[PDB]
């Protein structure tokens, strides 16, 4: 009810949503924001799903990325669906369970900050160790920004980061869809499309299996 | 005010204040079978134990089957899961059975008790120390203390949405187990291999194609 | 208070701060009535003497190579005698159950009949370690503490003797074998996926 | 098996029973014509008796001397022999069916109590609240099992009249 951006140009746009939290552009056409406690879990939410899959898709496009080239490792022709039933160094359900428990625990000390802030910016074994006072939920910063990035436009480099995560999570589930599809990598896929893009859409693709 | 008829009459005894406290209230009872307040307490107390219930038999049947589709685990047919499980079982289904009856009746007495008089579970030198524990909250049907570990009622703001998410989660289940007895008797096979059936073909593959719900066809 | 178990949360006001071993916990308001917290204590001390004893006889059973804790009462399930430090005992088990059950219950109705004393002292501190109040309450907190830690422990051992099959001792080797390779989560049963 | 009865698919005077009376339909079809009205009204009545006998024995009747089902009444035999279908299933569906009338009568007739005249309404019979009673009717034993909890299912001696002894 602003003149901050929307995904709608003229559109009446829900009162909740008054540009605080990074990327707002009024964009909940389920109402699922309504609530205000809602709406605080959801954003935390969003941060954490955005960063996992910037993650996830900036790992699964680097080594197809490299290995397309004359760079040569030992995971190599693996697949990103294929890379779990790989001989490493340990089987697969040890490394599960510690990092299970590693996750557990600063999963937990996350969500201690989250509950109650600045209750977990202390270091339990070095006491001199701690994070600044001035800090919010999902933006822990510290010894997590060491070259001092957030001292700058926090509001620009904050909507940067809720924009590249939102498209990297359209990207995973591009990734996922086109797996399960086509049945082949996803930079195969873009290869595939950048031959000839006329013929070789989704509607073509999906048409020739139906 | 949310109904589960747009324009019916809704009952007198599900309008009042503390009808309308309760969970899931959407002015459903043709056969008025809530008009009594002990009667409507007592009922919803049913409901509530036939919701967790319902929710964890369709779970343990839901889960394991969808895994059982895939790769993930090999549990038989919740029909044929008895049989097999008391196959290489270190008891009969008679003595596991009458082991069961008291356990279960005695949380089962505590309940009754606590649903006769609210917090007389929590009589001093009765349980060891622990009846401290057995005293449930303002609401009857949600107990604190042992139940509830994480601490998720305490926060009210969520409270009356928590409730909404766990009677209509529970009488979704209710139906869901109903179904998987009904399909049982017509189709002959699993939840999740109708569910695959009609997903192949619903067009050709439903209720009205089985034989037995429409006997007139 | 001896610590926080949760970092950044508030200690409980029904916990008196002079209680040994007094972290905080208690997040199921088991101990919420103050009847309730003295007999748990009172449980608690003796868990954890009677889990530190537990866990150093099975200790020194499987280090001294005299089997492990859960090979122990075989002999009477097939037939033998049972042996304490290579000597042979001519006690049977139905003379063991007589003379165990009369004397834990006239030492435990001794003990109950004082009214749920968790430090006696006395007779049962002669060497008079704990002779001063001042130094008595550092050394419950070590008690507790190391009680604790054999509940745990035995609870582990138990745990792990279900899921594999060894002794602690010969687990303790195998994983110091295989760090990655023998774990809870390549027993088979702790991790069902995988 | 239950009396010394045995089972009416192995009794030998239960398909003699059904071949006479096919032998009596039989004989009555052939002063006929094939493809007449009497014809298949009586093909019919032999197709009827046939699945009539197959569905007797399928159900597991037990038959006496006399080829004729019998039914056995005490819930224990019924139970473990497995004819609970017999005495057990149906008395329980009387009981539903019973109990489900004389609860829609005793709210119709309370209902209209509280009138004007009541007696009116009991010689011309109101639709529209017997037809809400009638369907309201179908938890009739959850109904009087609250009514007799409460109290409220009986009238107190006091309030009913008697012969002066």
């Amino acid at each position: 009810d602003a003149a901050l951006p929307s995904w709608m140009p003229g559109a009446d746009l829900p009162g909740y949503l008054n540009g605080t939290l990074p990327g707002d552009f009024g964009f909940d056409p389920l109402y699922l924001g309504q609530d205000p406690v809602k709406l605080k879990w959801y954003a935390q939410a969003e941060l954490m799903n955005a960063r996992f899959a910037m993650l996830a898709v900036a790992g699964i496009l680097v080594p197809e990325l490299l290995s397309n080239i004359g760079f040569s490792w030992p995971g190599a022709g693996v697949a990103w669906y294929d890379a779990g039933k790989f001989e490493y160094f340990a089987p697969a359900s040890s490394l599960f369970g510690v990092q299970m428990l590693l996750f557990a625990w600063v999963e937990i000390r996350r969500y201690q900050d989250f509950v109650k802030p600045g209750s977990a910016n202390q270091d339990p074994i070095f006491t001199n160790n701690k994070l600044p006072d001035g800090n919010e939920p999902g933006y822990p910063g510290g010894i997590f920004d060491p070259f001092g990035w957030s001292k700058g436009d926090i509001k620009s480099l904050k909507l940067k980061e809720i924009k590249n995560g939102r498209l990297a999570m359209l990207a995973f589930a591009g990734f996922i869809g086109q797996a399960y599809t086509t049945g082949t990598t996803p930079l195969k896929n873009l290869s595939t499309h950048l031959a000839d893009p006329w013929s070789t859409t989704v509607w073509q693709n999906d048409l020739a299996r139906l | 005010r949310q109904s589960w008829l747009p324009g019916s009459q809704i009952p007198a005894h599900l309008d009042t204040p503390a009808a309308q406290a309760l969970a899931g209230n959407f002015g459903f009872d043709p056969l008025g079978l809530g008009k009594d307040p002990v009667a409507l307490r007592w009922y919803q107390q049913a409901e509530l134990i036939h919701c967790r219930t319902a929710m964890a038999g369709v779970a343990g049947i839901l889960i394991p089957g969808l895994l059982t589709k895939a790769g993930a685990l090999n549990v038989p047919e919740w029909y044929d899961a008895g049989k097999v499980a008391i196959e290489n079982s270190f008891a009969p289904w008679g003595s596991l059975l009458a082991v069961q009856l008291f356990l279960c009746g005695f949380v089962e007495a505590k309940r009754w008790q606590d649903i006769r008089k609210p917090g007389s579970q929590g009589e001093p030198g009765s349980f060891l120390g622990f009846e401290a524990s057995l005293k449930g909250t303002s609401e009857l049907g949600y107990p604190g203390g042992p139940f509830d570990p994480l601490g998720l009622s305490k926060e009210a703001d969520k409270w009356a949405d928590w409730k909404l998410k766990e009677v209509k989660n529970g009488r979704l289940a209710m139906l869901a187990f109903l179904g998987f007895v009904a399909q049982k008797y017509a189709t002959g096979a699993g939840p999740v291999d109708n569910l695959a059936a009609h997903l192949k073909d619903p067009w050709h593959v439903n209720y009205a194609t089985n034989g037995v719900s429409l006997p007139f066809l | 208070k001896a610590g926080n178990w949760l970092p950044g949360s508030d200690a409980p006001a029904w916990l008196p701060d002079d209680l040994p071993g007094n972290y905080g916990f208690d997040p199921l308001s088991l101990g919420k009535e103050p009847a309730s917290l003295k007999r748990f204590t009172e449980s608690e001390v003796i868990h954890g003497r009677w889990a530190m004893l537990g866990v150093a006889g099975s200790l020194a059973v499987e280090l001294l190579g005299y089997g492990n804790w859960y090979d122990a009462p075989l002999w009477a399930v097939n037939g033998g005698k049972a042996t304490w430090f290579g000597i042979e005992v001519p006690f049977d088990l139905n003379a063991l159950l007589a003379f165990e059950f009369v004397a834990m219950a006239a030492a435990e109705g001794q003990r109950g009949d004082a009214g749920g004393v968790v430090y006696p002292g006395g007779a049962f501190d002669p060497l008079g370690f704990a002779k001063d109040s001042s130094k008595s309450g550092e050394l419950k907190l070590k008690e507790i503490k190391n009680g604790r830690l054999a509940m745990v422990a035995f609870l582990g051992f138990v745990a792990q003797h279900a899921a594999t099959g060894k002794g602690p001792i010969a687990a303790l080797g195998e994983h110091l074998a295989n760090p990655w390779g023998a774990n809870f989560a390549t027993n088979g049963i702790s991790v069902p996926f995988f | 098996d239950i009396a010394g009865l045995t089972p009416c698919s192995e009794s030998k005077a239960y398909a003699k029973l059904e071949k006479k009376e096919l032998k009596t339909l039989e004989k009555r079809l052939k002063q006929y014509e094939a493809d007449s009205a009497p014809a298949v009204a009586l093909k019919a009545t032999m197709e009827r008796t046939k699945a009539r006998f197959a569905n007797y024995a399928k159900a597991g009747l037990l038959c006496g001397n006399d080829g004729l089902p019998h039914l056995i009444a005490d819930p224990g035999l019924a139970l473990k022999y497995g004819h609970a279908g017999e005495v057990f299933i149906p008395t329980f569906g009387f009981l539903y069916v019973a109990g489900y009338i004389g609860y829609v009568g005793r709210q119709y007739l309370i209902a209209v109590k509280g009138e004007a005249k009541p007696t009116d309404k009991e010689i011309i019979i109101d639709v529209p609240l017997a037809t809400k009673l009638a369907w309201q009717g179908a938890g009739w034993p959850l109904a009087a099992v609250q009514e007799l909890q409460r109290g409220t299912l009986l009238e107190k001696e006091e309030n009913i009249t008697v012969s002066p002894r």
